[PDB]
């Protein structure tokens, strides 16, 4: 259910 | 960082900041046996 | 949170929200206490018991958030960690005693109307605002019910201090002066509680003396939510505040 977030911060 | 928090610490640049209360403050103070 | 509503923007700009990269999930609350310093329930981290054990390569930290799952560009910030640290005698093995963590930031974050530290009590705010009757606040994206769901924003609760006899009464858990309980009694006729996914996430309460808000407790435990004649149980800053200082002055801040 999360919004996908930015890849920098993976 | 530490002791009574930081130095800004604790007032909300949107509410204390701007003299604005929340919703329910008020609750909290009251039951402080009525705030300042 | 059970039985909370909606907090207004910006009202607990310290709320961080402990996240897990992978699945992607909220695992806990969290308050910032500087602009590299996170505090949270070490239970949130390490919990043998259950298998948990998080590391700082686990875990991100989102602050600045309202929204419970949408990424608020532009609005929050996500940050790294670069260390945790639990209280050296954090009991998971009887009572989650000393339920306390610092996590370090990889780098500061920049304060702004949605981003704002709380303070941490002194031994003379802690005298004065910790007593029975006294309310403070929760905040949290938990569960809304013990089982059930979840909500959209972030919610908050205001509930009252208990005194320590009807706390020790309520469970057959050895309480200790490391925690102390909050909630209404069933007579009260006013419910609310954290519940699942707000654990580690701060109690505060606003001082009257200088209109600073103080964080008192840390969400620890509870057996379930909301129910009655049961109480939240949550972790004593102030009674682990050396520790705090210990840490923060020895390693950083
Ligand atoms: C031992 N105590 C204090 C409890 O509250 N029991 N628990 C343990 C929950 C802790 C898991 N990370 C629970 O009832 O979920
Ligand atoms: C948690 O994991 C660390 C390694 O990352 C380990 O040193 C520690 O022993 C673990 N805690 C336990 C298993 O109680």
């Amino acid at each position: 259910d999360f919004e996908e977030i930015p890849e920098e911060y993976l | 960082t530490f002791g009574s928090g930081e130095a800004d610490c604790g007032l909300r640049p949107l509410f204390e900041k701007k003299s604005l209360e929340d919703k329910t403050e008020r609750e909290l103070l009251e039951s402080y046996i009525d705030g300042r | 949170i059970v039985e909370g509503s909606d907090a207004e923007i910006g009202m607990s700009p310290w709320q961080v929200m402990l996240f897990r990269k992978s699945p992607q999930e909220l695992l806990c609350g969290a308050s910032l206490i500087s602009d590299r310093w996170v505090l949270t329930a070490a239970h949130c981290l390490l919990y043998p018991p259950w298998d948990k054990n998080f590391t700082e390569n686990d875990l991100l930290v989102r602050i600045g958030k309202h929204s419970r799952t949408r990424y608020e560009r532009n609005i929050e910030k996500i940050s790294m960690l670069e260390k945790i640290y639990i209280h050296p005698r954090y009991n998971w093995r009887e009572n989650l005693d000393r339920d306390i963590a610092l996590m370090k930031l990889k780098k500061p974050v920049a304060f702004s109307d949605y981003i704002h530290p709380v303070c941490l009590p002194d031994r003379e705010t802690a005298a004065s605002l910790l007593q029975a009757g006294y309310k403070g606040r929760v905040t949290g994206w938990g569960n809304l019910k013990e089982t059930w769901g979840q909500p959209s924003v972030l919610q908050v609760v205001n509930l009252p201090i208990v005194e320590r006899p009807v706390c020790k009464d309520s469970t057959r858990i050895r309480i200790t002066d490391n925690m102390f309980c909050a909630g209404y009694k069933p007579d009260e006729g006013k419910r609310g509680d954290a519940c699942e996914g707000d654990s580690g996430g701060p109690f505060v309460m606003k001082s009257p003396f200088n209109n600073r808000w103080y964080q008192m407790g840390i969400v620890s435990w509870g057996e379930g939510c909301d129910r009655d004649g049961k109480y939240g149980f949550y972790t004593h800053v102030f009674r682990l505040k050396k520790w705090i200082q210990k840490v923060i002055d020895q390693f950083g801040e």
